[PDB]
RNA sequence: GACUCGUUCAUACUACAGUGGAUACACCAGAUCCCAUCAGAACUCUGAAGUUAAGCACUGUAAGGCUUGGCUAGUACUGAGGUGGGAGACCGCUCGGGAACACCAGGUGAUGAGUCAG
RNA sequence: GCAGAUGUCCAAAGACAAGCUCAAAGAGAACAGAAAUCUCUUGUAGACUAAAAGGGGAAAAGCUUGUUUGAUUUCUAUUUUCAGAACAAGUAGAAAACGUGAAAGCGUGGCCUAUCGAUCCUUUAUAUUUGCAAAAUGACGUAAAUUACUUACUACUGUGCAUAUAGAGGUGUCUGAAAAGUUACCACAGGGAUAACUGGCUUGUGGCUGCCAAGCGCUCCUAGCGACGUAGCUUUUUGAUCCUUCGAUGUCGGCUCUUCCUAUCAUUGGGACGCAGAAGUCUCAAAGUGUCGGAUUGUUCACCCGCUAAUAGGGAACGUGA
RNA sequence: AUCCGACUGUUUAAUUAAAACAUAGCAUUGUGAAAAGCCACAACUGGUAUUAACACAAUGUGAUUUCUGCCCAGUGCUUUGAAUGUCAACUUGAUGAAAUUCAAUCAAGCGCAGGUAAACGGCGGGAGUAACUAUGACUCUCUUAAGGUAGCCAAAUGCCUC
RNA sequence: CCUAUUAGCUGGUUAUUUUCGAAAGAUCUCUCAGGAUCGCUGGAGUUGAUUAAUAUAAUUUUACCAGGUAGAGAUAAUGAUUAGAGGACAGGGCCUUGACCUAUUCUCAAACUCCCAAUAGGUAAAAAGGGCGAAAUAACUCAAUUUGUAUUUCACUCAUAUUAAAUAAAAUAACUCCAAGUGGGCCAUUUUUGGUAAGCAGAACUGGCGAUGAGGGAUGCUCCUAACGCUUGGAUAAGGUGCCUAAAUAUUCGCUCAUGAGAUCCCAUAAAAGGUGUUGGUUCAUAUGAACUAGCCCUGAAAAUGGAUGGCGCUAAAGCGGA
RNA sequence: ACGGACCAAGGAGUCUAGCAAAUGUGCAAGUGUAUAUGAUUCUUUAAACAUUUUACGCAUAAUUAAUGUAAUAUGUCCAUUGUAGAUUUGUGCCCCACUUUGCAUACAAUACCGGUAAGCAA
RNA sequence: GGGUAAUUGGCGCAGUUGGUUAGCGCGCGGGUCUCAUAAUCCCGAGGUCGUGAGUUCGAUCCUCACAUUACCCA
């Protein structure tokens, strides 16, 4: 029995019935494997700034908590 | 029956007339930053680091930079939805865009105008004009320049 | 396809210096009679029933992948794979 | 006037004539050493006896080409509408957008950074 | 559908650097010619680049030379087919040690687009990684101690076997069953998704009617014709399709019987003719009347004998099996 | 009168009575007996057989007449094998601490060398040539195993074919 | 008896109403009548809106992009492809044959392009953001522990009262989970492949049919108007106004004699060629001759049950084309 | 195109095991009381009731073939860090802008455990 | 895959450490009349490469080149 080998009819209407879906567009994009030896430095940067901020936080907390 | 890499680029990837030869020796010197908007143009003089069939002419943004590679994020349609796609291309093919120079110029004009506008405390319709209905005015024309028109005969 | 017999390359283990390597052509080697597959198949084949497994009896393509065994002169071995070809020889005339 | 490094990558090109030589580039003298060949022709090295003849710079050609503008022409063409016309092929109308080739006119560059010379 | 091609080939046809610039045409020079070597002039590819084709390529991606093996180990982000699975093929990187040039850089095969393959099983390599279910196999090795069931410290621990990682052995029906025919003795479930018969829509072929007029017709284009070309009707052949029925529409032909159509064979009345008359040819109005007996053959179709006035062409589910 | 079948006979109960079968004749093969043939049987055992080559079993063709041409390359079937290629178990021997791994051969069969076509089957293609013409008695040629012999015919076997 | 064997296949599969409501693609399949898969749908539940915003939009605009289809060409390349004008290697008797060269000429290309549309395509149009300086951090980079890069915290503040263009019954959103059906399609305007053509075979953007009736086309699965809770009035769409058949023998302006007139797209055929029929024009010649030109009409015009603009019939139309 | 001359009765998504999801309920780092045990229960009672100070399943911790190994790390009963984000306390008993807390979650970043790489390695 | 012979003159042939040899194919001479034929000589990677040994085609060894066998968890 001969069978229709292809069609693309009604496909666009089916697509637009639910509306063309958009990606969620989140804010941050992961750095799992992007250009290392730069984020390698950046992680140490973040660790250092966090360490300074948190040690100052603990110093203030102690000098206010006696 | 055949859907290879460069399929159907007999003219698209072909370099335009009298534009053969290697890429311009200044296109390497453009400056790129994360978050910039960029256009993707497939050149053919360079071979490796090549974009693909569909992506010629599209836009995107810069999120990945290597010694020579550039990764651009693009919205490519597939049936019922749009999904992000990251494409890695080379500096020869990539090209700085103009999709945001209009808005950048508008922002610069805003910064250099509304500053003094606020200094004077004036409100303006800083929204884009989109000129529609023209106003009504009076104009002059002497009777010596009114040239009539009439339909033409056949031949 | 002709390949020089001795090469200069990297050693993937026990060493980290670009040294000499002797190149030979890998051979399949006779299957062991005590191997698990053979003994299990023999156990299956005891008794009536005939063949109890398919036979790869199609014979479609006309060549085998070519593989080079590299001997690191210091010690130890390594494999390498070249694209399939019909003709292959060791260090033939230049 | 001159050069060096650039951009613009033919208005910057090409063919033919004329003009310009203090440093300028350049032709030019040579091959012991660095250096290369079949060949000091080229390349490399050392020089400045002679030099606008050539390159290079400028100008000229009812020069070709190139490049703008006009015209080709609202023509060819085409989106939407039509219980429009035509047996059909095709051709009107409303709301719309809009060519190219050939032809004519004008032009043959602009330019950054740095230096020498007076 | 169309024009083709692939299941290979290559230590260089791979990497890099440097130098040079190809075809062709003209001009010239012993043998020497259309072509043989050299040199000159012009020369944006008209050659060359493994293959088919399509792109790209000029101080090169081509030609010549030089040094070389990055055609290497391991791992990510991803693009193409897309389920946005994979493999595959790539693209960009990273951690290594290298080659190349002076460096900048470039190198993860072939300037780009095709050149290829799961599970399980087998085999070969790698491994300060393991077991072989109460135990051990260097080795009593080392320090002390005595005639013993002595004590501390050991990375190097029997054959064979299973694993872990990595390639390879092919599944071309190529996302992967190990596989010869026949039923005219047949059986079953189904199919008008699907043949053979009408019916249908189309008219290529078949038949029929035209248009134009070079020539034929003693001269004379249209009495009768009419090539070379061109426009239509037909469903009476064969075609093309498979829209209707495979829970059955009784599929050839002959016998018999009725009507209908006209593109008239004869008969009616005319017209024309290259018509003396006769005979005959073309043709307009015309379906009222008529279109036969036989031999051969299953025939339709066909060919003969004979009379005829003439022995015209067709349909009706190829008319007609209660 | 022709074709078929030699005749009498048998057969598709309920669509086919024949040209189908069988028969007499012709010819082949196996078989010397209980250690054989053909066959049945799970094993014991049995039929042929109360049998003995003028017999038993399996075959093809089908009175009589005259014939029954050629090929053992193909596939079958069969005959000889201590020279013999290949080939199992077992055994022997070697190494090994043992499993193990290795070599050797006087099994049959296949191969080697024969025979057999009333075993299955097969039986050519091109050119040139003779006082008219046409053909080809013959010559050359490619090739197979031989290349359709005696005979016969648009036969119930010839499409072209009416 | 195993056995109520198996069956990708046929037939059937029982009460209402309401709400929502499809597909006949695409990948793989010893797959082509099946299946798994996403895609389309329902149900459930959650986060965000309820503040004429922000996300958001089959939308347009402002700016900025990319293409090589029609079209246009042959002198712009390649391949064709027709004739001459002119001009200095070979053949024979200044002469001839050609080839060859310069500029012209006739016509082309789904697998030609110096050029290039409309359609369709893409991105940006400011607050989880940006602009403008300091202070820290780093093992990254740079000659630079101070060159920068990126980060954090502070400064300062960028229309926000219409809202960084317009307009938006834009939060009827976004997400997650469970699941059925589906996985043979077809018709229509336009584009287009094969074939002569087909109510054929095969695709393309969109709409329908299926899944759907209502009025009209006499009648019809797809045409036109228009999509449906149950009634009462008004006024319409398409379409009609001689009767059938509700409404104009309505008005007004011209054409038409048919001894087979004509009367709506799909839609149910008609041509090449003609006409001294008639109506109106244009070009020429001295109200006349010719040549053209387009409306209607006539010929061309032939098929079988008896036949159809739907019938009747229709001519100062109830035909044709208008107002 | 196929089944239906007619009537009345019968006539088809059920049951079990296992899992998942949705919902409701109890309990909650525990949960279920299994076989089975005791009782002046012993028509109905083949059901209800009850279960002396680790029985098991499922969960609390994962991972690798595997010998096995096993979640910050003792500065502190703070309980990792960001961007938003519900609430919250207040300034200008009902809006918006200003500081305060930052649920849940969403997108990330960090550490830490097993595994495999790489460097070292007694 | 195993196992074996084969491929060396132009035919075909077998040979093995102190070796390249012939019957035929070819050349001419000479010859016994015309044919045979003594003998010179054309003819040899001893299928290929490498290896072993005072001394090799030979001894060891792999590459493909030819054919019945046997297994086709390949």
């Amino acid at each position: 029995a001969k069978s229709k080998n292809h069609t693309n009819h009604n496909q666009n209407r089916k697509a637009h019935k639910n509306g063309i879906k958009k990606p969620k567009k989140h804010k941050f994009m992961s750095r799992k494997g992007l250009d290392p030896n730069f984020f390698r430095n950046q992680k140490y940067c973040l660790k250092g700034i966090q360490k300074k901020k948190k040690e100052l936080k603990l110093k203030a907390k102690q000098e206010k908590n006696n | 029956k055949s859907r290879g890499k460069r399929s159907g680029t007999r003219y698209k990837f072909s370099k335009k007339f009298r534009k053969h030869g290697e890429c311009t020796a200044n296109k390497y010197l453009e400056k790129l930053n994360y978050g910039d908007y960029v256009d993707i143009v497939c050149d053919s003089t360079q071979q490796k680091g090549m974009p693909f069939n569909y992506y010629h002419g599209k836009t995107g943004k810069i999120f990945h930079i290597t010694k020579r590679g550039v990764g651009v994020l693009v919205n490519k349609r597939v049936k019922h939805r749009i999904e992000q796609k990251k494409v890695c291309v080379r500096i020869e093919h990539v090209r700085k865009s103009r999709c945001n120079e209009d808005f950048l110029l508008r922002k610069i004009k805003n910064a250099e105008l509304i500053k003094e506008a606020k200094l004077k405390n004036e409100h303006i319709n800083i929204k884009r004009k989109t000129e529609g209905p023209k106003p009504a005015a009076m104009i002059k024309v002497p009777p010596s320049k009114i040239i009539t028109i009439e339909p033409l005969p056949f031949y | 396809v002709n390949v020089p017999k001795t090469r200069k390359t990297y050693c993937s283990n026990k060493c980290k210096k670009h040294t000499m390597h002797k190149v030979s052509q890998y051979k399949k080697g006779k299957e062991r009679l005590s191997s698990l597959g053979r003994r299990r198949y023999d156990m299956k084949q005891k008794g009536f029933g005939g063949q109890t497994k398919p036979v790869f009896k199609k014979k479609a393509k006309t060549t085998k992948k070519i593989v080079l065994k590299l001997e690191c002169t210091k010690c130890k071995k390594r494999f390498q794979t070249m694209k399939r070809c019909k003709t292959f020889e060791m260090g033939a005339d230049k």
